[PDB]
Order: structure tokens, then C-alpha cells, then sequence
């Protein structure tokens, strides 16, 4: 379906929101970029209707595993996809609408032992109509 | 140069203890560094194989500047990869690196290549490729390893003991191999004590994470055993 690739990966902590419009049904593709063997890595870490606040601070220091599943929309954790070392590092996030709304999906590239050392936050503003 | 004609003038006749051996404890391993958010390992395992060799041969604890290879490395691509033999290549052609309290690291932030800004630099004479069956070995006499490593997301999570995260698909990180060790579980059911092998690895990750820095891999008593695809590529420096 329809995708969005993000995003240039800074040194220091910051946000990005970015807005998306889609049709219901419709399937957004989500390519998140970053880095292999820096120790950070994506994470899907909230759906919200209130346009969220950003506290790296109190972002999980273990494991995510569940994707979000609910009746209005569905998105799930980033996953995957002499050798170059720290080469570009590809993950894919999924994106599904199943009724109109405001949606704020909340992406982040960070360190889980680290979480304020540099956190790129990217918010997709989804409009599903 | 061959590996078996240079272990030859540093091992001798005499066997080895295959269970444990630990350069943070000879003298052979220098402070845990942060790559940051930028891939440069290629840089910290190199130039942390550099600093073991001259902590070792030499009794100097001199600690270099990763930043030079990232900005002056030009086989390489700075902050987006490169090879770990590229880098040793490239310690040769541009006669030795500054010490890092001349030539700090700034990570992604735009940097220009400076070669001239320490006076005294330190190089190396040659580089090693060693087998991926003489681990253990080329560590005990040779020191430590500069090596590839495959990583998943789960080394993210590794905090303490041997790691028992899923394992990457492809290489593509360095660290450098610093021993290997042994401890012994007990077994619930028997209640006996059960030996366990690992190697032992230094990270750029700081030191916040895992063992301070560290983190211990299965291996088996050969250190044959190699996960992770550890060790497929494989190079030690040589100072002298």
C-alpha cells in the first residue's frame, strides 16, 4: 500500500510530527531508518487521540512486544526489513485504519539503557477519513 | 602474514588453560568507549585493539582518537560503516593516530579530517587475520581480538550474564574479543555445579550497558562454539 520513510537521525534528542491522510481500509507503510550496532532501536510506543507529550525519561526500559490492535485502527511494532559494519539498518511498521478519526502513532529511536541519550521521536499525525 | 608463523614466536611448546583467561586482569584492556549514535564501531574495535597491543608490548596505557579514523579513513564511510581490515589499512597508510585528548570524538557532528594535530602519534606495524578455530589461542598469546559480530535488537536488552538473546541475521557490528571464561551453574536437580564457557566481549556502547560495558557469549571449552557469527572476521594489530 501507501508508505512514508523517515527519518534523518540526529545526535541530539528531539520530535517530528508529520501528517498523513488515508482513506479507511487503506494500509500505510511505515520504513524506519537508522543504524545497526549503535544500541538503539525502534520502538511503536503509543496510539493517542490527545496529542501526546514527549518524556524520553519515561520511555520503557525493557522489552515492547505487543502491537496495537483495536476496533478504530491497528499498528505493530517495528520489525526487520566481508559484510559492511553499521551500515544502514531497515525496520517496518504497519499502519490500518477501520474508522474515521484523528490518530497520533508515536515512533521512537532510542537507547532502553539510556533512553535521554539522544531519542528521535517521530509522531505520525494519521487522519483516517 | 601467515597466523602459524607468528603464533610460532608467542606461544612456544606449552598447552593452555582453555576454561578462562581475562585481559581486564593482564594488564591488556583500556576503558569501554561510546560510539554514540553513529556507526563507527568498525572504528572503536580497531583502535581498541591498537591501545590493548600498547597496554600489553609496551606497558603504555595510551588511549586513541576514533574520530581520526571516522573523518581520515578513506576506504571507509565514516558514520554509516566500514571494514574492520580497512581500518588497520588505513592506520598504516596514514602513519599512526592522534591520542583522543587531542583529537576527541564528535560522533555524526560534521568533523574535517586533521592529521596534524597532536605531534606524537601511535601506529602499528602490520595486522593479523586470525582462524575462526584459533580463538582461544591467538587470545592467550596474541591479545585481544578486533572481530564482526552479528546483533539483533535483544543485545539492546542485555544487562548481565551469558546472553540468551536471539542472534542477528547478518554481520554487522565489531567489538573486540578480551577472553574467555567459565562458571559453573548449579544444576537444580542434581545440585551439582555445571561448567558453562563463554567469551568475553568489549562493546562501544558505554558503560551503562550490560556488564559495564561488557557482555559474556556461549562459547564451548575449544571456543569452536562461535555465536552470533562471531569472529568471521578477525584481526589482531601488531605494534612491534
Amino acid at each position: 500500500g501507501k508508505s512514508l520513510k523517515l527519518g534523518n537521525i540526529s545526535n541530539q534528542t528531539n520530535q517530528e510530527t508529520i501528517t498523513q491522510s488515508l482513506s479507511v481500509g487503506e494500509i500505510l507503510c511505515i520504513d524506519l531508518e537508522g543504524n545497526a550496532g549503535t544500541g538503539y532501536l525502534w520502538v511503536l510506543l503509543g496510539i493517542h487521540k490527545d496529542e501526546p507529550i514527549i518524556n524520553p525519561e519515561n520511555f520503557p526500559t525493557k522489552l515492547t512486544k505487543k502491537s496495537f490492535f483495536s476496533e478504530e485502527i491497528s499498528v505493530t511494532q517495528p520489525k526487520k526489513y566481508m559484510q559492511l559494519l553499521g551500515g544502514p539498518d531497515r525496520m517496518r511498521s504497519v499502519i490500518k485504519g477501520h474508522k474515521p478519526g484523528k490518530y497520533y502513532i508515536v515512533y521512537s529511536y532510542y537507547r532502553p539503557f539510556s533512553p535521554t541519550s539522544g531519542a528521535n521521536t517521530k509522531i505520525i499525525y494519521v487522519t483516517v477519513q | 602474514m601467515n597466523y602459524e608463523e607468528v603464533i610460532k614466536k608467542y606461544r612456544g611448546e606449552e598447552n593452555f588453560d582453555h576454561a578462562a583467561y581475562d585481559w581486564r586482569l593482564h594488564s591488556g584492556v583500556t576503558p569501554v568507549k561510546d560510539q554514540k549514535n553513529c556507526g563507527s564501531a568498525w572504528a572503536f574495535s580497531s583502535i581498541g585493539s591498537v591501545e590493548s597491543q600498547y597496554a600489553i608490548r609496551k606497558n603504555k596505557l595510551i588511549t586513541l582518537s576514533e574520530q581520526e579514523l571516522v573523518d581520515c579513513s578513506f576506504k571507509n564511510y565514516g558514520c554509516n560503516g566500514g571494514l574492520i581490515n580497512n581500518a588497520f589499512e588505513d592506520m598504516i597508510e596514514l602513519g599512526g593516530i592522534c591520542p583522543d585528548g587531542d583529537y576527541p570524538y564528535v560522533s555524526d557532528a560534521p568533523n574535517l579530517c586533521n592529521i596534524d594535530r597532536c605531534t606524537e602519534k601511535y601506529g602499528i606495524k602490520n595486522y593479523l587475520s586470525v582462524p575462526d578455530n584459533k580463538l582461544k589461542e591467538a587470545l592467550r598469546f596474541l591479545g585481544p581480538i578486533s572481530i564482526s559480530v552479528a546483533v539483533s535488537d535483544d543485545f539492546a536488552f542485555y544487562k548481565e550474564g551469558i546472553f540468551d538473546g536471539e542472534c542477528g541475521d547478518q554481520l554487522n557490528h565489531a567489538v573486540m574479543l578480551v577472553g574467555f571464561g567459565m562458571k559453573e551453574i548449579v544444576n537444580p536437580l542434581t545440585k551439582k555445579g555445571e561448567k558453562h564457557y563463554y567469551y568475553i566481549i568489549k562493546n562501544s556502547w558505554g558503560q551503562q550497558w550490560g556488564e559495564r560495558g561488557f557482555i559474556n557469549i556461549e562459547t564451548d571449552e575449544s571456543g569452536l562454539m562461535r555465536k552470533c557469527g562471531l569472529g568471521t572476521d578477525a584481526f589482531i594489530p601488531l605494534i612491534e
